[PDB]
């Protein structure tokens, strides 16, 4: 059994460690956010904004960085920032809700907006190395492995989304868990030390990745950033994968979907947790089968033919959703249409991620890989921030069914676009 | 996310009484409220029940046929009808919302409670 020591499933463990931590830190999080504050959609989506701002600045210059260091040294310092600053995190969320009865009621106004200041601080700062690690890790790691079996990476792409929804849905289950039986302060407590014991076993993991793997080692004083900034847009602008890229970016500004704790728009709609728990799971489990289905479609059908068939499937489940909006309390026809819409939306909507992410690694340059997957996530997240700052705009009920048309109909952009990236290579239906 | 209840009284066995619970952090249209009983003496049982995404009804065996529970969103209020009132009815009633929260982290939330009394 000399699988369990190969490259493909150490790269595999480490991922899915970092995966879990990831989660069970969001969902620690989230569970600050809901004790301290209540049900407050401004809160979670100043939150949500600062993330998105700062990956979208920043995104350049994370892949720059990526880009021009050796692998290891940017693997392993991403995953000691990642993990510090998670450990941070924990420790504060900790001292918190150790104090959480003196925050809500004895001490003054301000020590809870610092509190919150800090925590989003932190949780940025964490993101922004997670963002880096994905870039590097994925990218650069599972390209190199792969190496000229196109085979290979899409399973090894598919199996990393697999793992990052089984961890999305399972770490949110073990941390609720934990809290309940002990308390949240022992859940915190917890997640610190396993962050730090995953840090330690993924340090060497990356190691031993690195050795037997051969091919990883060949690869205003704000003038300069700026600079970099410029050249990876211009850079990712002049690349023939920049439609498929957009498309991906746009099918960001979607507000139908259940696979988020909090940002998401069912929970600060305010339907039940049970109801919420449900749609989680059943996102989870229809997500593998969409990539189980772009694994599947790409051997029979080519690439782009499996973006242009995975857009149509969320096309058509969306246009199902629409239907629901737009069927005439509210009848729980139109509600169960609505949610398997958004279910089958899912299914169909992650075999084109897969596919888009096979078209970046495949098409683009070494030279230029880590710039231009960071322009990729600055983009995704500018228009995920246009996602929350239209969230803000509508926090009313009844304009829910407006904002569905309007995440449909980016979708629609989104695919289109994927469309004429398609006319401009295969020519061919 | 507190919510209150009112409309309680003493009226006589065979009458007709409205328990009305007014919700106030949270919509009732997408959460499962619930009504209890606590009688004297004994533990609280449960009464009654309504869905969260669609519009049934749950009564418990013990008071089904001559209860009516309804939930109305534009108030967001949940109304319990009690009609035929019984001498052992007389007990105190909670309003409660079950599953209220995000996704895997989610609580049951209680109101205040009214008194209600039958004689004969
Ligand atoms: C408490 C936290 C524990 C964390 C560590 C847990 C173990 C690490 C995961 C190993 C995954 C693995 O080994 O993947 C195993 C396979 C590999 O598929 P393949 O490469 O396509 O196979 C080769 C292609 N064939 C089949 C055509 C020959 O993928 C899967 O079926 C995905 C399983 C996801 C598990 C996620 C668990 C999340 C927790
Ligand atoms: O379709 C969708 N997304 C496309 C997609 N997803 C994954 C892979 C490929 C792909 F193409 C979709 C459906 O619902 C939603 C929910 C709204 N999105 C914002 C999620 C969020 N949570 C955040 C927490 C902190 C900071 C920033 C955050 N942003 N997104």
């Amino acid at each position: 059994a000399d699988y369990l020591t190969s490259a493909k499933f150490l790269l595999y463990l480490g991922h899915s460690l970092s995966t879990w931590g990831d989660r069970m830190w969001h969902f620690a999080v989230s569970v600050f956010l809901v004790e301290l504050y209540g049900n407050s959609l401004l809160l979670t989506a100043v939150y949500g904004l600062v993330v998105a701002g700062s990956v979208l600045v920043l995104g350049a210059i994370i892949g720059d960085w990526v880009d021009k260091n050796a692998r290891l040294k940017v693997a392993q310092t991403s995953l000691v920032v990642q993990n510090v600053s998670v450990i941070l995190c924990g420790i504060i969320l900790m001292m918190v809700f150790l104090h959480k009865h003196e925050l809500l009621t004895m001490y003054h106004g301000w020590v809870l907006t610092s509190c919150y200041i800090l925590i989003i601080t932190i949780a940025n700062i964490a993101n922004l190395a997670s963002t880096a690690t994905a870039i590097t890790i994925q990218r650069d790691w599972i390209v190199v492995v792969a190496g000229e079996d196109r085979s290979k990476l899409a399973n090894m792409n598919a199996t990393i989304r697999r793992i990052d929804q089984l961890t999305n849905i399972l770490a949110p289950m073990a941390v609720g868990q934990i809290m309940t039986f002990g308390s949240p302060v022992i859940g915190c407590g917890f997640i610190s030390g396993w962050n730090l014991v995953s840090m330690c076993v993924e340090y060497v993991l990356l190691w031993k990745v690195y050795q037997k793997t051969p091919a990883l080692a060949v690869k205003s004083q704000m003038a300069e950033p700026f600079r970099t900034f410029r050249d990876g847009w211009v850079s990712y602008y002049n690349q023939p994968v920049f439609l498929a890229g957009m498309g991906l970016a746009f099918l960001y500004m979607t507000v139908l979907g259940f696979d988020c704790i909090t940002t998401g728009y069912a929970y600060t709609q305010g339907l039940s947790g049970s109801i919420l728990s449900i749609l989680m799971g059943a996102s989870a489990i229809t997500g593998i089968m969409g990539t189980v289905a772009f694994t599947w479609l790409r051997r029979k059908c080519g690439l782009v033919r499996t973006g242009l068939i995975s857009g149509l499937a969320q096309l058509s489940c969306l246009i199902l959703c629409v239907i629901s909006v737009f069927m005439p309390s509210v009848p729980i026809i139109s509600v169960s249409l609505l949610f398997a819409g958004v279910i089958a939306a899912r299914i169909g909507l992650w075999s084109f991620d897969l596919t888009v992410t096979q078209l970046l690694q495949e098409n683009v340059i070494e030279s230029e890989r880590g710039i231009i997957n960071g322009v990729q996530n600055s983009m995704n997240y500018l228009l995920d921030l246009l996602h929350f700052i239209m969230v803000i705009l509508a926090p009313n009920p009844e304009a829910f069914g407006l904002l569905v048309l309007i995440s449909v109909s980016f979708v629609a952009m989104g695919h289109i676009m994927y469309f004429r990236f398609a006319q401009n290579t295969l020519g061919n239906k | 996310v507190q919510l209150v209840e009112s409309g309680g009284g003493l009226v006589q066995a065979g009458g007709s009484l409205r328990l009305s619970c007014a919700a106030s952090g949270f919509p009732v249209a997408w959460n499962e409220m619930r009504w209890y009983r606590q009688a004297p003496g004994k533990e609280r049982e449960w009464v009654a029940a309504i869905a969260s995404i669609g519009v049934t009804t749950y009564y418990a065996d013990s008071v089904k046929g001559r209860f009516t529970i309804s939930r109305d969103n534009a108030k967001n209020t949940v109304y319990l009808q009690m009609n035929s009132l019984k001498p052992e009815d007389t007990a105190v009633y909670y309003c409660n919302v079950k599953d209220y929260g995000m996704a895997f982290w989610y609580y049951d939330y209680w109101g205040q409670g009214t008194q209600v009394t039958v004689s004969a």
